């Protein structure tokens, strides 16, 4: 009721305008958090997606993020966002198409977010992620690692950084944490987790401008790869019960589809958000 | 398939040491058609074919082509040196003999995926740095 | 009796501190916002204000409801009538119910462990400079805009002159050492951040003429917190919880630890301040304001000062709290943390009378020297 | 009836450049998936593609697709185009000219998008779909298979993978299946996928242009194979009925072939639109 943890699970691929002077060649670039250099969504970005997606209901867009901009009643949102941050980004994979990359800080990121927020019904999931990252500690010895938990993913190549992936045989990976991290789930240093969300590597398109057949412009896009995992804290404010449970309710139902990003008619962002389960 | 300046020294290096460029800084004209075939013969042919016929010795051809698989064995050698060596790394980092002739090389050791990249690698790097010196 | 707290302020994000440019005001360039890297003690105040009546439950919530004549007082003795009014700066008591003593906001580096708390303070504006006044010797004054001054005469204290080419004080920040100053550079212990903002605007036929707006926004360095000290009546027990600081919804994690009642927090923070003194300085360590600049100079040799901008939002009991705030009449100019006044021979009683006389900046945590 | 499926299906060998820099072999390469990394057409290609074909009816693309790149004013598009990801593809084959591939992880993502976007006539796709790939899992029991479903394709080969396709006579292939993956279809692992769309065996065409007779340069291009079939999401705004059923109708008629890539004067890209035929 005072702090949810919320997951995005992009269905597309989204770009985030980070707005800043270029240095190179990419002309637009997605936004990254200045001290980690990760890949992450501005809490503005999110309220005003989620903000676009309740429009239709005045009274909820009032109650949970306030009053329109140029309105003279000056209401402050009920509703605090904080910035997303990306969890799980999917990786190139030979066994399978791609797999579910979740680096060891990352990991520690999120445990000690969950213990400074005080997450909803995130005790028994920091116990247990703490666990996880003991033994995946035993496990590395201090070396670079790739671990995978299902026998048949043992052996995946990441084709970006070529490592791979082996199966700790003695570490579990409980349902709940499958339900967050991802499906098809590969751990690995954060070594690899940056080469693998730089500038070089997150997807670049090239984009055309045609006038009878003349190409007037020319740049070039880059993109976050859809089926990305990202994670961001919502903080309930003492609000009304109603707006707040059909907020929730209509977050979770999964026929929803926030877009957060840029290019809404060529479908970049577009999202399906999910609150944290028990355990 | 990026630019990278540690091949394209590797390239330099293994060209001047395969007794390609000349002292005054030019190769034999053809070496530049034999370089840009390389590829396509690769790609379109299959790998062990292309370097056995590049690797041949008897042929009737202008200049000695057999000179470019042995700078694409030294790319190579190079490239094995300054590998990571960890155990999650699917990297052979294990030089190649210089009595074996590369088609035995891949023959005989039989994962091409590796061997693969590395020669496309090289022989762009071959190409890239082949424009350095005089085409003479 | 009173009792005291100690709150610790932790940021759970980016924050901001507005300055005088607002992203919204009447003025050319309102599209670019910089944060100052603290709150005003006036924000402090209302901080308190606003979780006092969160603990006990009188706010306004919408239409401007009017409260009935029970709330009137209880907000009275609660919190009292007005906000950090400036105006009533020389009045012996804070116009405050429950809070009577609220000390300079405090960088605090907490690493590991209890341990202990290191207070950060701003590096005094001599640091390793050795000020050598008038040889008295009836030549070569100063003017300054004014009345005599005998020519400082600033040495490295380690000869040559003081060349401003390397002058750097005033980017560093200091703490207590082994009998040795730790100088911390402002750029590590703040990180800052500049925002795109915009209004997607998608509809049919809106203009798009205020839809740009660029806004900074800073970061405290993951072991540096924000703490102050406050001083309770009729003991209204301060809880921890979530709190806002001011600008663009800055969230921060109150922890309220409790202290011996029998200390008065003045002292303490003098005594976090002992290691920068020096018998011919007074530095000043928290923003000073005089109403006559012109007096203080007169009273001392040098000062070795910066100026600050104060402009507070005020608000009363019966406010609209929804409305545009009306924010202060008077933009006033306080001196600067580590600004540094040399006195002359004696008369440092007078200008310590000079400061002392405003006793409601005194209890809000201004004017406060070492 | 927001989200509709559609099927591109190429009547000529399409080209839609990348815009990637290679300084190998293939100058001119072909787009690929973000994430899986198959041939794909880029939301942005297909919207200019399709708006192109539109230009006429000024209306109508100011309607759907917005306004033009340079317009006093700015109308944001209403209709929602994803991107176009591989469905099926020809592959060489010696009892029949070709067959129709399609890997298990390709009808596994199609499965997932249709769960995650609702398509119009998802239920029962998904359904015979996850019973087709349920009845494929357990006969193949985790080796690697290929799977055709007349018995007189039974010993087909694919000739870049020198493999035979089996018939796994418990399987039943519904007509719907069929109209959707394409005639002559052969479901194989996505081993055999990945090696049959890789840049090694993609078409790869070579081009020169001759000065007097003498070749001035020289470049190589690659192409998706003709036949291929691609599937891409239509999320319609609030767009009007009116001019949103004469795009629908316009875009599905058997008369219309809509360009999409490259070297148009040359043929290439042109491709046929059909909705999800009702189950």
């Amino acid at each position: 009721m005072t702090t949810r943890m919320y997951v995005i699970n992009t269905l597309s691929n989204m770009h985030v305008g980070s707005g800043e002077v270029n240095y190179g060649v990419i002309a637009n670039l997605i936004q990254r958090d200045s001290v980690t250099n990760l890949p992450n969504i501005n809490s503005s970005g999110l309220k005003g997606a989620i903000r676009e997606y309740f429009k239709e209901n005045e009274d909820l867009v009032r109650e949970l993020f306030g009053s329109a901009p140029r309105d003279e009643k000056t209401l402050p949102g009920k509703v605090r966002f904080f910035e997303a941050n990306l969890l799980s980004m999917p990786v190139r994979s030979d066994k399978v198409p791609f797999l579910m990359a979740i680096s060891d800080e990352v990991l520690q990121e999120l445990i000690t977010k969950m213990k400074f927020f005080n997450c909803e019904e995130a005790t028994q999931y920091i116990s247990h992620l703490s666990t996880l990252l003991d033994n995946i500690k035993t496990q590395a010895q201090g070396t670079d690692f790739a671990y995978v938990f299902d026998p048949l993913l043992q052996g995946a190549i990441i084709e970006e950084v070529s490592i791979r992936a082996t199966c700790p045989s003695h570490i579990p990976l409980q349902p709940s944490l499958k339900k967050l991290l991802g499906d098809r789930l590969v751990i690995l240093s954060h070594k690899y987790f940056s080469i693998l969300s730089d500038d070089n590597h997150l997807p670049v398109l090239s984009r055309n401008n045609l006038e009878n057949g003349q190409s007037a412009n020319l740049w070039y896009e880059q993109v976050l790869p859809r089926y990305s995992r990202l994670y961001f804290m919502l903080m309930d404010g003492n609000a009304q019960s109603e707006y707040l449970k059909k907020f929730r309710d209509t977050l979770c139902t999964p026929s929803t589809i926030i877009q957060i990003g840029a290019n809404a008619s060529i479908g970049y962002g577009y999202c399906q958000i999910s609150e944290l389960s028990p355990f | 398939m990026k630019i990278s300046k540690k091949q394209i020294e590797y390239a330099i290096e293994a060209l001047r040491a395969n007794n390609i460029i000349t002292n005054d800084n030019q190769y034999p004209k053809v070496f530049k058609g034999y370089i840009s075939s390389f590829g396509a013969a690769v790609i379109q042919s299959g790998l062990i074919p292309a370097i056995i016929f590049f690797e041949n010795e008897d042929n009737d051809a202008n200049a000695d082509r057999h000179k470019i698989i042995g700078v694409l064995k030294d790319i190579i050698n190079a490239m094995r040196q300054q590998y990571t060596v960890t155990d999650a790394t699917i990297l052979v980092s294990s030089q190649i003999p210089a009595n074996y002739s590369m088609a035995q090389y891949i023959i005989e050791h039989g994962n091409t995926d590796q061997l693969l990249k590395e020669i496309t690698e090289a022989a762009v790097a071959m190409k890239l740095a082949l424009r350095m010196y005089k085409s003479e | 009796m009173n009792r005291h707290y100690l709150i610790t302020l932790t940021p759970m994000d980016w924050f901001f501190f507005g300055g005088e440019r607002t992203l919204d005001d009447g003025k050319s360039a309102d599209y670019i916002s910089h944060s100052n890297k603290f709150p005003q003690q006036s924000a402090l105040l209302g901080m308190i204000r606003y979780q006092l009546l969160k603990q006990h439950n009188l706010l306004s919530q919408f239409p401007y409801t009017e409260n009935k004549p029970t709330e009137k007082e209880i907000m009275k003795t609660l919190i009292g009538e007005q906000s950090f009014r400036m105006t009533e700066r020389k009045a012996k008591s804070l116009g405050l119910g429950v809070i009577k003593q609220i000390s300079p906001l405090m960088l605090i580096e907490c690493k590991d462990d209890t341990s202990s708390r290191s207070i950060y303070f701003p590096l005094p504006l001599d640091d390793g400079y050795k000020v050598s006044f008038n040889e008295t010797s009836n030549e070569d004054k100063v003017f300054y805009n004014g009345i005599e001054c005998p020519i400082p005469n600033v040495y490295p204290a380690s000869r040559k002159f003081f060349d401003h080419k390397t002058y750097n004080n005033y980017l560093f920040w200091c703490t207590q050492g082994n009998n040795q100053i730790k100088k911390l550079l402002s750029d590590e212990i703040w990180i800052s951040k500049m925002q795109i903002g915009i209004t997607k605007h998608v509809e049919e036929g809106e203009d798009n003429d205020k839809s740009f707006y660029k806004q900074e926004f800073l970061q405290l360095k993951k072991s540096f917190i924000y703490a102050f000290y406050i001083t309770l009546s009729g003991e209204s027990e301060l809880s921890s919880d979530i709190i806002q600081l001011g600008g663009q919804r800055s969230v921060f994690r109150m922890e309220v630890e409790s202290i011996e009642e029998n200390s008065d927090i003045q002292e303490k923070y003098q005594t976090a301040a002992q290691f920068l003194t020096q018998s011919d300085r007074l530095l000043i360590l928290s923003p000073t304001y005089v109403d006559n600049l012109k007096e203080l100079s007169a009273l001392c040799n040098f000062m070795w000062s910066d100026s600050i901008v104060f402009r507070n939002i005020q608000t009363t009991n019966a406010s609209n709290f929804y409305g545009k705030p009306i924010k202060s009449s008077s933009k006033y100019h306080f001196l600067k943390p580590g600004s540094v006044l040399y006195f002359k021979q004696g008369k440092r009683k007078e200008v310590e009378k000079l400061l002392m006389d405003y006793t409601y900046l005194r209890l809000s945590g201004y004017n406060i020297y070492i």
